[PDB]
């Protein structure tokens, strides 16, 4: 068996495998979450759309329950395995305390799996960064980003990928209790913060959103090229 | 190497000759050159014979250091030949890769860099004579450092009896040679 | 007997050089053409008709054999003709030096009066009587050919107008070697030297020599481009000695701004010719260390470094002090491509049915080069062609000959 | 503009005045090296020209029957060729030793004046002839490694009387090791400024020479001429550059530069004494020195320039932000507490970047935020560059 | 790189464990002071983002009912700490019917540490030191007990500790202001005015966390209410 410390300290006291893995996920498509007030919201941008290319299986926005679904922003592959993972545990938990999982329990998980993966021999992080949306048992709207260190932390509205930095100063000032009023004003939000960062426009967003007592819903383009003109509706009376 | 002639024409002697037409067409006039193929067929032959006809001064850069007291005292750094090459100008910069890493190769990149935007001089055509194209540095490769990269197959059938025939007209030849035959008995052979 | 001992401090020539020597005219302020300008002015004017009636009453009594032509005219009678041309070895004295011939020979000799004192430093070359080989002059250096090689002495075409989508990185740029110069009261104002260093780093054809040469083209210091590639020499010693006289250059022509492009190339490359392995590329990389950040004071040298592979340089290179900012050239976006393209067909003649729409996903990886090369690749189908007008199916066969094959 | 017509009728003739006054002046050119002719004594240097003749520069050999009255001095002229000469009546006989170089006459070679040792003009330009700009005051964080810079390389020259009654050698040698931008070499600065006497500047790259025994040559005569005054001190910038480790790896690897750290080696501490020179080391890669150079005697001294504690960094921040137009509660020990293992040249760029934000805003004051944001830009975004990671290994 | 994790640097110091040391600067600073009426336990949450969640974050954790912990540094790594501590804890009650002393929780916490390695070791054995401080406070039979924990296994009872970015300017105003016959009110007040001094941001109940473990009672999450009761003040 292959057992090597893959991840050390620095001198400095940095664990520069789970710094450059960090770097993988600035390098992935910016995903985008708004946790609403009845509705939960998943934002990815679909970097280059190929006509040849199946969008079916290239999907950023993966469901692990019926109640919990996440979106990524690294390496595609290593996502896959974190996303199988957290399929299994949501089948497990169900199966132990007849409920379904928590937002903080699969996101705990998944953060404690990436931790595990920066302290074990032989073993190189995870070079992903989860937004990882569900509604809990009593109805609670919950977003939760985890990063390759292995740390996860509730939020109103988070971005991660590429361009997480800049859609993070637009979600700071425009995230008020108006503008998650309704739904639609809700899936707005995620666009016009998409769209900061996206060029060509809804030709480039993938939007999936999920509603209490209800399964994930992934948004069609004609849906989605429906709110864009309405953003750009919208942006000419406020000129 | 009819195609060959005519390829290298509107890269080096078009620039010289007319360069209203590159303005007229908005591009870049083009300054490197690169010839790759087998050995022997004819990348020097083309890269003189271009300097011979557009009346551009022909230098030849092996790296020596028997030349080197002609280039300059310095001998520093490569871009010295420079001084002698704005004296000339038009002039032909022509460097063969005989094939650590190649000096010819990295002699393209001192110049090439030059000639992008930091030479004053115009008129100032570099080109490189290479065996293969696949071992040439990424620099190199990079879009915009190499205006235009010429093939120089190996000839064939009717070009080896060209080929033939320019040749053997510095013989005494009695009448009757089937240079033909002669070239269908030589495949896959180099000028 | 007891030795000589020196009036001058030190061994070095003066610092200063190409000043306006008896024609330190004072810097009369205000500019405004008003009364006291006129009043300063008129006062320079008075002291020159005292300056300019004394000493023409001074040279009225003077001696035949004193005159300023007349010494002129004895001074070349001192000298001599033919003046050869020697090396200062050493100055023993204020008026004693030992001097060397061009054919080795050492001697010791006696420095005129006449003879610019402050210029007299070892290994200047200086002009030596053909018999009595005393010192009588110093021989101004010809500008050496490495000093020409550097040195850009045409300002390159492309401005900041033509570089399309990094205005960040063109901004960043412009505090460091164009803001300083240009506006230097906004730094000083606020009591901080300019970054020292800058490094543009990024993928190929990204722009990092393109900002360069506009950087060239609006500034006002000397500009001395070197390839790093350019410093690895052909004999031990040589490296650290080009990069040592590449700085002196900079030096002398104060304020200036020094060009590593490619600066990776001395590393990420190893040649034969380079008799000393990477141990050689070493030494002069630490020479590189001494002149960004070094024991010796640094004029208005301003070093930009550029590589695509930042990830091979030495930490201690560019690390702050050298190099205070390290600006990434990242491949351009849809915005920007749109604007790379605008730019290089600006001057072109397109036809109605030329989209650069459909262009701008010609490749996921397009850099500015690549935009740079579809162009001037279909203009020249064009030229094949014998038209003035690019169509579509000409950037069409652009795409496959730049981009792929 | 009522007096622009004033203004430029008398800048003409002032124009005008200086022109005619240096046509009686002179001073006018300077290519072949003249000096304005306030300073021409022609009349002594015709004198000089006549009275004074030219020697040509050759070097004694051996001195033949020197308790004799008729003592015969052979003498090499350069490369003119050799004579067997007597010394001039001007002259003392005991002021010409063998080895050293003599003036000689171009009539009969006689010798004429003892002439200082040959010394290469790069080894002469190593000496620093202005002091820089640093004093002790603009470096932080490193109290205890000045006062033992100085007690070593400073203090025995300024009051070398507090050494000798109590029969103390003090040591000779200091190397400061550290990280890139510790500080090092601004330390070395600091001390060339407040020292009186010579000091020299080398770097470990300037040693490096083309051919064979070069590196080695040059340190004879930089100790050589580093010996012919009272006190001295040599500043050796980066010395790992020669003074790597021996070691045979089969061909010739670093062979030549071990023989100029192993001819350096040989001057700090050999059969003959050093003399009077207190040499001073600086490199970021001690680990590849040599045993033999960092051993006592050569390198008595391991003055070590870590990282700068909280306090230091504080310090320092205070230094380069001296000068800045600073806000008036600028919480200079929370940044300090922002960059734990931050060198001090991190600390000069956060302040230098912390007032180009307030510049770019069009603000002339810099405000807390400012050098917040300037942290975040060197101590974190420009962490990928860092050096510190990798060079703590080192030291 | 060439060196091992269990590597002797020729001072005589583990470098992978000085290493990690290092990371508890980068985290936020911690406070704990012991008192005879109670163990105080104060932590700043750093918040980054208007959107995150203070909530999440949680770097005061229940040990037991009788114990809590303040962490400083990597808090994904402490994790893996706390977990061994709650199961450790709850082993000694399942086996001996008893709460276990704090000393002896922080004793099997220290364990874990340095039990790190890269040949002849367990596939589940970690490989790099635990980058994180551990304050763990408590009462028990030798009455509340505050004791501080290191990635270098070194765990040793403390009267007044801070430990986190402002360690060495908190554990200065902690010997200031500290006496060992004082009330918990003081203590978590002189907790708070140090917090305030050195946090970033401006001190609100909001970014800090305040936990006490008084005798009688149990391990307490200061709410809200609670905290602005006391910030109110100072
Ligand atoms: N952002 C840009 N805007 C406009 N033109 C650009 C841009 N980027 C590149 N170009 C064009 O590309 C040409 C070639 O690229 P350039 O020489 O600047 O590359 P570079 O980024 O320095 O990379 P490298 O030296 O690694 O190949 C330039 O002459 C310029 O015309
Ligand atoms: N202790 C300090 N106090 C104040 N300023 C400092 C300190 N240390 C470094 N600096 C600043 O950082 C700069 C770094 O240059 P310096 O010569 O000190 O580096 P160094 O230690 O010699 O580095 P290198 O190992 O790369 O040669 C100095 O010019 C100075 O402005
Ligand atoms: N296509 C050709 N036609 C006529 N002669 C040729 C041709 N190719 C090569 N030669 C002959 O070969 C000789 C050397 O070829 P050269 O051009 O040096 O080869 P390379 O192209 O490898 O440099 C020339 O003297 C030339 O006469
Ligand atoms: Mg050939
Ligand atoms: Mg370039
Ligand atoms: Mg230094």
């Amino acid at each position: 068996s292959y057992d090597r410390a893959i991840t050390v300290f620095s001198p400095d006291g940095h664990l520069f495998q789970v710094e450059y893995a960090q770097e993988a996920v600035k390098k992935g498509s910016t995903a985008v979450g708004v946790r609403g007030r009845d509705i939960v919201v998943l934002g990815v941008e679909k970097k280059s759309v190929a006509k040849l290319q199946d969008e079916r299986t290239v999907r950023k926005i993966c469901a692990l329950d019926d109640n919990v679904c996440m979106a990524f922003a690294g390496l595609t592959a290593d996502a896959r395995i974190v996303i199988n993972r957290a399929r299994v545990e949501c089948q497990s938990h169900r199966l132990t305390v007849e409920d379904p999982v928590t937002v903080e329990y699969i996101t705990r998980y998944i953060a404690s799996l990436k931790q595990r993966y920066t302290q074990s021999n032989g073993r190189r992080p995870f070079g992903i960064s989860a937004l990882i949306v569900g509604f809990d048992f009593d109805g609670t709207p919950r977003l939760y980003q985890t990063d390759p260190s292995g740390t996860y932390h509730a939020w109103k509205a988070n971005a991660i990928g590429r361009g997480a930095k800049s859609v993070r100063e637009f979600l700071e000032k425009n995230y008020t209790d108006e503008a998650i009023e309704t739904d639609d004003l809700t899936i707005k939000l995620v666009i016009k913060a998409l769209l900061e960062v996206v060029q060509s426009g809804g030709k480039n967003i993938e939007l999936a959103v999920m509603r209490r007592d209800q399964s994930l819903k992934i948004l069609n383009p004609e849906e989605i090229e429906k709110y864009v003109a309405e953003i750009e509706k919208e942006k000419e009376e406020n000129e | 190497l009819d195609k060959q002639i005519k390829e290298i024409k509107e890269v080096i002697e078009l620039p010289v000759k007319h360069p209203e037409l590159f303005e007229a067409l908005g591009i870049a006039q083009p300054k490197g050159v690169l010839l790759y193929g087998p050995p022997g067929t004819g990348k020097t032959l083309l890269a003189r014979a271009v300097a011979h006809h557009t009346d551009c001064t022909f230098i030849r850069v092996s790296g020596s250091e028997l030349v080197q007291k002609f280039i300059g005292e310095g001998a520093r750094m490569v871009r010295e030949l420079f001084v002698m090459a704005r004296e000339h100008a038009p002039s032909i910069i022509f460097m063969d890769e005989i094939d650590g890493d190649s000096e010819v190769q990295r002699t393209m990149l001192e110049l090439l860099n030059q000639l992008d935007g930091f030479e004053a001089t115009k008129n100032i055509k570099v080109i490189m004579a290479t065996n293969r194209i696949d071992i040439l540095d990424s620099a190199l490769l990079r879009p915009g450092r190499i205006d235009r990269k010429i093939e120089f197959p190996p000839p064939n059938e009717e070009a080896r009896l060209d080929i033939l025939k320019i040749h053997s007209r510095k013989m005494n030849l009695t009448r009757g040679i089937n240079l033909r035959k002669i070239a269908e008995l030589m495949p896959g052979a180099s000028g | 007997y007891e030795p000589p001992v020196p009036t001058r401090v030190g061994k070095k020539k003066k610092k200063t050089k190409g000043p306006d020597a008896a024609s330190k005219l004072p810097l009369v302020t205000p500019h405004t053409q008003c009364r006291l300008k006129l009043l300063k002015l008129e006062r320079i004017k008075d002291y020159l008709l005292m300056e300019e009636e004394f000493i023409r009453n001074q040279e009225q009594m003077k001696p035949l054999e004193e005159k300023q032509e007349e010494e002129r005219s004895k001074v070349d009678d001192l000298r001599g003709t033919p003046m050869s041309v020697g090396t200062l070895e050493e100055i023993i004295d204020d008026n004693h030096a030992i001097v060397s011939t061009s054919v080795g020979s050492e001697h010791y000799v006696s420095i005129l009066s006449f003879v610019d004192k402050d210029l007299l430093e070892p290994g200047c070359s200086v002009l030596l009587n053909h018999k009595v080989h005393a010192v009588i002059g110093v021989l101004m250096d010809d500008t050496d050919p490495l000093v020409t090689v550097m040195k850009v002495e045409k300002a390159p075409q492309e401005t900041y107008a033509d570089i399309g989508g990094l205005d960040n990185q063109i901004q960043e740029i412009k505090e460091s070697v164009e803001l300083p110069l240009t506006h230097p009261e906004y730094y000083e104002e606020m009591g901080i030297k300019p970054p020292k260093g800058v490094i543009l780093y990024g993928p190929p054809g990204t722009g990092k020599t393109l900002l360069a040469k506009a950087v060239a083209n609006q500034t006002s210091a000397t500009f001395l481009r070197v390839v790093g590639s350019e410093l690895i020499q052909k004999y031990l010693g040589d490296g650290p000695k080009l990069v040592r006289e590449l700085f002196r250059v900079a030096e002398e022509h104060a304020p200036s701004i020094v060009f590593i492009d490619e600066i990776d190339a001395i590393g990420t490359k190893r040649y034969d010719s380079n008799s000393g392995g990477e141990r050689e590329i070493q030494r002069t990389m630490l020479e590189l260390l001494n002149q960004l950040d070094g024991f010796d004071s640094r004029g208005d040298v301003k070093v930009i470094m550029a590589t695509n592979r930042i990830e091979t340089l030495d930490p201690a290179l560019i690390r702050p002090g050298r190099i205070d900012r390290k600006i990434e050239f990242p491949l351009p976006d849809e915005k920007t491509k749109k604007r790379i393209f605008q730019i290089h067909t600006s001057r072109m003649t397109l036809a109605d049915d030329v989209t650069l729409d459909d262009l701008i996903m010609a490749k996921d990886d397009l850099s500015g080069a690549d935009i740079k090369a579809i162009c001037t690749e279909a203009g020249l189908m064009a030229l094949r062609e014998r038209r003035m007008k690019v169509t579509n199916e000409d950037f069409k066969k652009s795409k496959e000959n730049v981009l792929y094959k | 503009s009522t007096y622009s017509r004033q203004i430029k009728q008398v800048e003409d003739d002032i124009q005008q005045l200086l022109k005619k006054i240096n046509e009686l002046t002179g001073i006018k050119e300077s290519d072949t090296g003249l000096a304005p002719p306030a300073l021409w004594d022609l009349a002594a240097d015709k004198q000089t020209l006549q009275s004074e003749q030219p020697l040509q520069v050759a070097r004694c050999t051996k001195i033949i029957n020197a308790d004799s009255e008729d003592p015969k001095y052979i003498i090499n002229v350069k490369q003119f060729a050799k004579f067997v000469v007597d010394l001039s009546d001007q002259v003392a006989p005991t002021d010409i030793e063998e080895g050293m170089r003599v003036g000689v006459d171009r009539n009969k070679y006689q010798i004429h004046i003892p002439l200082p040792p040959k010394i290469d003009p790069t080894v002469t330009m190593m000496q620093v002839e202005e002091k820089p700009d640093v004093t002790y005051s603009d470096v932080g964080g490193c109290k205890e490694q000045i006062e033992k810079l100085r007690e070593v390389v400073e203090t025995p020259l300024l009051h070398p009387e507090r050494f000798v009654n109590l029969g103390i050698e003090p040591p000779k040698g200091v190397l400061l090791f550290g990280p890139p931008g510790t500080g090092k070499t601004l330390c070395a600065r600091a001390v060339a400024n407040r020292t009186d006497a010579c000091f020299i500047r080398v770097i470990g790259s300037e040693l490096v020479q083309k051919y064979v025994g070069e590196g080695a040559r040059m340190v004879r005569e930089l100790f050589e001429m580093a010996r012919t005054k009272k006190a001295c001190l040599i500043f050796f910038d980066e010395i790992d550059a020669i003074g790597g480790a021996r070691f045979d790896d089969g061909a010739g690897g670093d062979n030549e530069v071990q023989r100029t750290m192993l001819e350096l080696i040989n001057q700090l501490d050999g059969f003959d004494p050093r003399g009077n020179i207190k040499v001073l080391m600086a490199t970021n890669r001690p680990d590849t020195l040599d045993p033999a150079l960092m051993r006592p005697g050569r390198l008595d001294r391991k003055i070590e320039f870590s990282l700068p504690d909280l306090e230091g960094r504080t310090h320092i921040f205070k230094i380069h932000a001296r000068s800045m137009s600073v806000e008036r509660d600028i919480r200079f020990e929370l940044l300090a507490r922002l960059c734990p293992n931050s060198t001090g040249a991190e600390i000069r760029s956060v302040c230098t970047e912390a007032g180009m934000f307030a510049i770019r805003a069009r603000r002339k004051i810099a405000t807390e935020k400012d050098f917040l944001e300037a942290v975040n830009k060197v101590i974190k975004s420009y962490a990928k560059f860092s050096a510190t990671p990798r060079y703590m290994t080192y030291n | 790189y060439d060196r091992g994790v269990n590597t002797f640097s020729p001072e005589g110091r583990l470098f992978q464990v000085e290493y990690a040391i290092e990371a508890i600067k980068l985290g936020s600073t911690a406070i704990g002071i012991q008192t005879s009426e109670g163990v105080c336990l104060a932590v700043e949450k750093r918040i980054t983002s208007p959107l995150m969640e203070p909530s999440s974050i949680e770097k005061i954790v229940e040990i037991d009912a009788h114990i809590g912990c303040a962490m400083s540094g990597l808090i994904a790594d402490a994790k893996t700490l706390i977990d061994k501590a709650r199961v450790e804890t709850q082993n000694h009650w399942f086996t001996y019917n008893e709460t276990m002393t704090v000393e002896s929780v922080t004793q099997a916490v220290s364990n874990l540490a340095l039990q790190f390695g890269e040949e002849d070791a367990d596939p589940g054995a970690m490989s790099r030191p635990f980058g994180v401080a551990l304050l763990f406070g408590g009462v028990d039979e030798k009455g509340p007990q505050l004791f501080h924990m290191d990635p270098s296994g070194t765990f040793v009872q403390c009267d007044a500790r801070a430990i986190g970015s402002a360690s060495e300017g908190a554990q200065s105003s902690l010997q200031e202001v500290y006496h060992k016959s004082m009330t918990l009110k003081e203590a978590i007040k002189s907790s708070l005015i140090i917090l305030k001094q050195v946090m970033e941001e401006k001190l609100n109940a909001t970014n800090i966390e305040l936990a006490t473990v008084q005798p009688g009672q149990n391990f307490h999450m200061f709410t809200k209410e609670e905290l602005e009761e006391v910030i109110k003040d100072i």
